[PDB]
């Protein structure tokens, strides 16, 4: 709940800053390239549990109505601004499996220990992570034309208005990439990239609890044959279906630019031409 | 009676795999011998790949039928064992399979076929050793020149081979290496090869040392060092970590400045400690911080980040450096020693095809060889290195085995008849398989001639005759010969022509072919199973 | 079902002809585009923009295809462009035509390998030919270079502006010579920055003795005009930056919290006084800048710029000779921003620009392009790119070639001289390649639009006399012209890789016999 | 495959079987160094290296030459800094040993494992007639141990 709200607030800032662009600079960057918006990551949900321990997970929930509705709106709007202008996000990834294993973490990105879940044993206050596109950004041989041809999302995801491919984030908050559903799926729904089998272990104590709180016939009564334990193990095999938003399984497979061309760093989420 | 797929047995599958194999053969039949024609494949999206070596071609060829995959993987292995014969070996595989199948295609008991084939291989290689030619008496450089340009034939670069082979032979004698204390093993793939579109292979240059597909980190940093002061360091240089979990807690704010101070001073002092040795060249596969970059510019130093692990290993073995995963001492303090340094005449990064790559000249500790590729397109370079890659191996094998075999298909020319007579020895029914074994073995010159596109049989017939003549009048010192040509379309002495191949090539070739057909032949039934 | 399941394959002459045809197309689509009388093309990028350019490379670099050898031909263009810049006006047109006749022996059932074999023979003489008919030139003499450059640039629309660019190209080129390689100094065209600004006119664009920045003073109180400033390149940021070790504080007493906040103030100010101790004047950094320090640096009246691109920082560093620093405490006076003849920040019109002029003997420079519209400007610099590129090649070799097809016929008969003396089946390929060469002046005729056949025969007839080799084809008159008076002069190396590339194309496509699709990996 | 860059063949080798990981000490329970003061910086750095040396120092003191290390994927594995030492100490070393394999391993080689440093002593140090990594397949390299004074039945 806290993560989505912070994820909600972050996109609005980029969307806000995207719309505060005067026409000429976008006109100038569209032709010339260069930084258009750089949202200071120091501004990113500065009071939540994934940025500072002055917060906690227990803290009162920032009261946000139509959260999914607004999340749907601001993602889709922001992507269309990127899609229409083929802009370059430093916070998006072609396959969030890379965020935890395979990418380079650069400079200050390196402390990251990825829990890949939301559990009390994780230390979930963590820095706002984005890709380091500085080499691309200041590269003359990777200037305006080259980046259009390669780096922009639609090369890898397909055009945002014409693709079912999910669009995922860098670990912006809580070291957890987001999974945004494709616009052609009918909504732009956001998910943390968390495996269902890790989701299931959240109940492992409770399964045991029932083991010592309920009688077997009562447990078999409600869980059917096998009770909860066989259910738990059975559910573990079925987690890829039963605990899995499809959007986490709808990422593009034919990759041209990818995620392994630049390291992930801790830094400002930004968009340039 | 099994679900999700049926079965077919006997001739139906028998011929089917034969049809599969022959299909495989024709795919590569045109890229072999001094007149073979190289292949190219559009991948799916235009990242096409021109190449003559089937092992590449097959590896780049998707296969679904089983038996063919055997050949492709088998093609891969001989490549992992020879490198060429990819021109030939698979061609051998199916054709021997073709004839052997034909016998069984009548009635013939497969196991009988296997057994003669078992003998046939053993028979062949024994005579192979009875027909061997040694390079020790011969001029080392000359025959390596010969076999390479022989190996250079069938390749894109065969015209320039003399330059190339000469370039190549220098490389290997520059890749001399002392083995188990009793062998001079010469390590392949240790030579560094860098491909670069642009100038012609006329301008392609060998490095009497190593060349780096890397650049200077710092634009202000100097560019060329005439000195030997060279280091490698796996240990990265950043502000040193707590590196596990080690929390920093402050109840007394007064030293945080000092805390934050030392955070980089450790890297700084490590910079200072290594610099105080006076080292002038360093590599680090790890990341390199700008703080270090600034410091080295103050030193005017030379440094590399993110160098591939293997090359710096070659560098340490080349320059005499010690690759250092970190700074240390048998005593606890991390110390550093000049004795860890690597040494070489001069190091430059140079912009070839407007891109500065780093050159290493003449490490005194261990002489090194690297080769710079020049060509028109990226398509040309990456293939020609493969030929170059294979180019090294064959010579390496010749170095590995001081013995030679004449090229140009003499092998089966001699083999066919000698087995043809040898077949009569057994008196069983297997000699037919021996006869087909020889008959199928005759394929190569035919492939050569069709690849040369003339009347093949008559060439074969003449080749049959002289080799048959080579089995008449045992005064063969002036009756035993070897050779055949295609450019002029008439036989010769490949020995006089210098057309030679390594023995091991054909040896494993037949054996690997022998094993393969054995595997394929015994099959009598396939069963399909649909996926879940 | 056996092989690869719906991956197409083809072999032999149909393949051979198909590659033969496509290149014929490939060359053909541009044959209009070479010569002082060339045409000029405008392109649709897939995403909406417009590029209008005569340089073939970008045209082909802006070409999407399905047949491979075309894409194979594509890279060949960009490679020589990368290495040489121009000739791309011609090289491919040479290339396909070479192939165009190259097929003509395929029906002759001649195995291509020999045809290749002659080719490698052919180029060898060709390179030897040009070396014999090359001319070294002094490099110190500016005017011939200027002549060479216009000779090199009287092919593109900037033709009307030859005087400007020629000096423009020369000046930047000369001022880039990094001598710390002993006498093996090397110039760089990435320190040759190019800045395109619309508005104004071609005449307004000029070479700047320094660097131009599309940024502004962080604070007004910093002066926008200085004669001989001192400049600081702080690679590091100017503000408080993370304690990298997930550091933590546990205060208990009241004053502690307020104490620490001063400390960051203190930490920042610390940085400020370290800067001022070298008495600097100008502050440049690729990262952000604390306004509070910027107050301090304002308090010191010291000019400050934040978040500047690194390559420019290098060129800025290469402008004023100073070296960048990430360590204010370890900043060294040897990198004082001395070498600064004038500091200013002008207003271009809706944009501040940073004006850094009159370095003593600067090594870095950016060219300021002030024109009509960026696509016009972008077209210009491409021509500039070629213009400067050939000059360094001239700075790389002083030996020159007379173009205009004059050299082409020279080899052509030379190989014909070789051809008749080189009896055998390979002879006919040898003359054929010579036959291939003749098209380039011929192509020049069409771009002029003259009686190509008659002029060509006469030119060959003209070049039958050994006494004269500089006889070439005028761009506009379409008449036979000795080059010495005409002055269209070219770097020999330009022509070398031209033929070098041309023939490489030939062999590579010739060995082909087969097509394979659907790799699926 | 070996983990040493430099050690290829060994003769008269002494083999020792070691279980406990060679890296920074991590308690089975949650433990953490608190950093609040100055000399925390260098000492920890130095002391951990001193920690590993004595590990490496004592191990060499046994006179052994070949190291076997199993998987410790639940926790820290062999530290490279230790690998730096062993490479400095010129000691054959093997990581990634299967918990199922060791019984066959010790049954074959006759070197009962060691799971604590004091437990590491030359009496349990097995030795072999020769052991090294062969190379076939061109580069398909395989580890070999031929000859043991203590003949295992396996």
């Amino acid at each position: 709940a806290h993560w989505k709200r912070g994820m909600l607030s972050f996109v609005a800032q980029m969307h806000e800053m995207m719309n505060d662009v005067s026409p000429d600079d976008l006109d100038r960057v569209r032709t010339e390239g260069g930084s258009l918006v750089e949202l200071n990551w120091l501004q990113v949900d500065p009071n939540s549990m994934f940025r500072s321990i002055h917060s906690s997970w227990t803290d009162p929930l920032q009261v946000v109505d139509d959260l999914d509705t607004k999340l749907d709106q601001y993602w889709t709007a922001l992507n269309l601004m990127i899609d229409s202008s083929d802009l370059i996000p430093n916070f998006m990834m072609r396959d969030p499996s890379h965020a935890f294993n395979g990418v380079k973490l650069g400079g200050d990105a390196r402390q990251t220990q990825f829990s890949r879940t939301f559990d009390s044993r994780s230390s979930l206050e963590w820095g706002v992570m984005v890709y380091d596109y500085s080499e691309l950004e200041h590269d003359p041989s990777k200037g305006r034309a080259y980046r259009k041809e390669l780096v922009t999302p639609a090369r890898d995801f397909g055009h945002f208005g014409l693709s079912h491919y999910s669009r995922a984030t860098t670990p912006i908050l809580g070291k957890m990439p987001a999974v945004f559903s494709g616009m052609l799926t009918g909504n732009c729904k956001m998910y943390p990239f968390i495996k269902g089998t890790a989701k299931l272990k959240t109940v492992r104590k409770l399964v045991e609890a029932v083991n010592h709180a309920w009688g077997v016939e009562k447990i078999r009564y409600a869980l059917g044959p096998g009770g909860m334990t066989g259910w738990y193990n059975r559910t573990m095999q079925q987690a890829p279906i039963v605990l899995t938003p499809a959007a986490l399984t709808m990422f593009p497979d034919t990759i041209k630019f990818g995620d392994l061309n630049y390291p992930v760093m801790i830094g400002d989420p930004m968009i340039l031409g | 009676l099994s679900v999700f797929g049926d079965r077919s047995t006997g001739e139906t599958i028998r011929s089917q795999n034969v049809m599969a194999a022959a299909s495989i053969a024709n795919i590569v039949k045109s890229s072999l011998g001094p007149v073979g024609l190289d292949k190219m494949l559009v991948d799916d999206i235009g990242d096409v790949t021109i190449t003559n070596d089937g092992a590449t071609i097959l590896k780049l060829l998707e296969v679904e039928h089983p038996a063919a995959k055997v050949l492709c993987e088998l093609a891969d292995l001989q490549d992992k064992e020879v490198g060429d014969g990819t021109t030939s070996v698979v061609i051998i595989a199916a054709e021997l399979l073709k004839n052997a199948d034909e016998l069984v295609k009548q009635k013939i008991h497969p196991t009988s076929v296997i057994s003669g084939y078992r003998l046939a291989c053993k028979e062949a290689v024994r005579y192979i050793n009875e027909n061997l030619i040694v390079n020790t008496d011969e001029l080392g450089r000359d025959c390596l020149i010969n076999a390479a340009k022989t190996s250079m034939s069938s390749k894109i670069i065969g015209i320039n081979g003399d330059f190339f082979a000469n370039m190549v032979v220098d490389a290997v004698l520059a890749i001399k290496y002392t083995d188990i204390r009793g062998q001079p093993r010469y390590p392949v793939n240790s030579v560094n090869i860098l491909k670069a579109h642009g100038r012609s292979q006329m301008e392609s240059m060998l490095i009497s040392g190593y060349a780096l597909n890397c650049v200077v980190g710092s634009q202000g940093m100097p560019k060329r060092i005439v000195n030997a002061k060279i280091a490698c360091l796996d240990f990265s240089l950043q502000k040193t970590k707590m590196k596990l979990g080690v929390q920093v807690v402050i109840t007394d704010p007064e030293k945080l400045d000092q805390i934050r101070q030392r955070e980089s001073d450790i890297t700084k002092e490590r910079i200072q400690k290594i610099l105080a040795t006076g080292a002038n060249v360093i590599l680090t596969t790890g990341g390199i911080d700008d703080m270090c970059l600034k410091y080295f510019v103050e030193a005017g130093a030379m440094a590399v980040r993110r160098v591939l692990k293997r090359d710096l290993k070659r560098i340490a073995k080349a320059s005499g450096a010690t690759i250092l995963s970190t700074l240390a001492n048998l005593e606890g303090e991390e110390t550093f020693e000049a004795a860890m340094l690597g040494q070489a005449e001069e190091v430059v990064q140079e912009r070839i095809c407007d891109d500065e790559l780093i050159l290493i000249k003449n490490t005194k500790a261990r002489t090194s060889a690297s080769i710079i590729l020049r060509g028109a397109n990226d398509f040309m370079c990456d293939e020609m290195e493969r030929s170059l890659h294979d180019a090294l191996c064959v010579v390496k094998r010749v170095l590995e085995s001081k013995s030679v075999v004449p090229g140009g298909g003499a092998v089966e020319a001699a083999l066919s008849i000698y087995l043809e007579n040898y077949a009569t020895s057994m008196g069983s029914r297997e000699q037919l398989a021996i006869a087909e074994f020889a008959r199928s073995l005759l394929v190569i010159p035919n492939t050569l001639a069709v690849n040369a596109a003339q009347d093949s049989t008559d060439l074969v017939a003449k080749l049959r005759a002289f080799h048959n003549e080579a089995q008449v009048n045992p005064e063969r010192k002036n009756l035993k010969w070897i050779g055949l040509d295609l450019s002029n379309g008439k036989p010769r002495d490949n020995k006089q022509a210098g057309v030679f191949e390594p023995t091991i090539v054909k040896v494993k070739s037949l054996k690997f072919a022998t094993e393969a057909a054995i595997t394929i032949l015994r099959i009598d039934d396939l069963i399909k199973l649909h996926p879940e | 079902l056996v092989l690869s399941q719906n991956t197409k394959r083809e072999s032999g002459r149909k393949v051979q002809s198909g590659n033969i045809n496509a290149a014929k197309t490939i060359a053909d689509i541009i044959r209009t585009c070479l010569g002082p009388k060339s045409m000029m093309k405008m392109l649709l990028d897939p995403m909406g923009g417009i590029v209008m350019t005569n340089d073939g490379n970008a045209i082909l670099r802006e070409i999407q295809v399905q047949h491979p050898a075309a894409k194979s031909m594509i890279e060949i263009s960009r490679t020589q462009d990368e290495e040489v810049g121009d000739g791309t006006t011609s090289v491919i047109i040479l290339a396909g035509e070479m192939l165009s006749v190259a097929e003509h022996f395929l029906e002759q059932q001649m195995h291509p390998t020999v045809v290749i074999s002659a080719y490698r023979k052919a180029l060898d003489d060709m390179i030897s030919t040009l070396k014999k008919i090359s001319i070294p030139v002094d490099i110190s003499d500016s005017d011939m270079m200027l002549n060479i450059i216009n000779s090199s640039i009287t092919t593109k629309a900037i033709s009307r502006w030859s005087s400007l660019a020629c000096n423009i190209a020369l000046d930047a080129v000369k001022m880039v010579q990094f001598e710390e390689n002993g006498r093996k100094e090397i110039d760089i065209k990435k320190y040759a920055r190019v800045e395109k600004i619309p508005g104004g006119i071609i005449e307004d664009s000029c070479v700047l003795r320094g660097v131009m920045i599309n940024k502004d003073v962080t604070h007004p109180r910093m002066r926008r005009y200085i004669k001989n400033p001192r400049i600081v390149l702080l690679d590091s940021s100017l503000e408080y930056k993370k304690g990298e070790s997930q550091t933590d504080i546990e205060i208990t007493r009241e004053e502690d919290f307020t104490r620490i906040l001063q400390m960051e103030e203190e930490y920042i100010q610390q940085l400020c006084e370290d800067i001022i101790q070298l008495k600097p004047d100008v502050v440049i950094t690729e990262k952000g800048i604390s306004d509070l320090a910027q107050h301090y640096l304002m308090r010191a009246n010291i000019t400050a710029i934040r978040r500047v691109r690194k390559t420019d920082n290098n060129r800025i560093a290469r402008a004023c000779g100073a070296r960048i620093v990430s360590r204010p405490e370890e900043l060294r006076e040897d990198d004082v921003g001395t070498g600064a003849g004038l500091l200013e920040i002008k207003k271009i019109g809706d944009e501040y620009f940073t004006f850094i002029t009159d370095c003593k003997d600067p090594k870095a420079c950016t060219i300021l392009l002030r024109g009509a519209s960026k696509e016009i400007l972008s077209e210009v610099e491409r021509n500039l790119q070629d213009a400067m590129q050939v000059c360094r090649n001239v700075l790389l070799d002083p030996q020159l070639v007379p173009g205009g097809g004059a050299s082409e016929m020279a080899v052509a008969h030379a190989l014909t001289e070789k051809s008749k003396a080189m009896t055998g089946v390979e002879q006919w390929p040898y003359r054929a390649v010579a036959q291939a060469l003749e098209v380039i002046p011929r192509t020049l005729i069409q771009n002029c639009g003259a009686s190509t056949i008659r002029l060509l025969t006469s030119l060959r007839a003209k070049h039958t006399q050994e006494n004269c080799e500089t006889w070439g084809v005028n761009g506009e008159t379409g008449t036979l012209v000795d080059m010495k008076e005409l002055g269209i002069w070219e770097p020999l190396a330009v022509k070398l890789q031209t033929y070098k590339t041309a023939v490489e194309t030939a062999v590579l496509l010739l060995r082909i016999d087969d097509i394979v699709s659907g790799h699926k990996k | 495959k070996v983990s040493n860059s430099g050690i290829t063949r060994v003769e008269k080798a002494k083999i020792g079987l070691i279980q406990f990981c060679l890296s920074a000490p991590k308690t089975d329970m949650d433990n953490q160094i608190v950093v609040s003061d100055y000399a925390q910086m260098d000492r920890v750095l130095r002391e951990e290296r001193a920690y590993i040396l004595n590990l490496v120092k004592q191990i060499k003191k046994t006179g052994c030459n070949v190291l076997l290390i199993q998987k410790s994927i639940l926790r820290d594995a062999l530290s490279d800094l230790a690998l730096h030492f062993l490479n400095k100490m010129k000691i054959m070393v093997i990581k990634d040993i299967e918990r199922e394999d060791i019984e066959f391993i010790c049954k074959t080689i006759g070197t009962k494992p060691v799971a604590h440093i004091d437990q590491f002593t030359a009496d349990m140090l097995g030795s072999a007639e020769l052991a090294e990594e062969v190379n076939l397949n061109g580069s398909g390299k395989l580890l070999k141990i031929t000859g043991c004074a203590s003949p295992g039945k396996t």
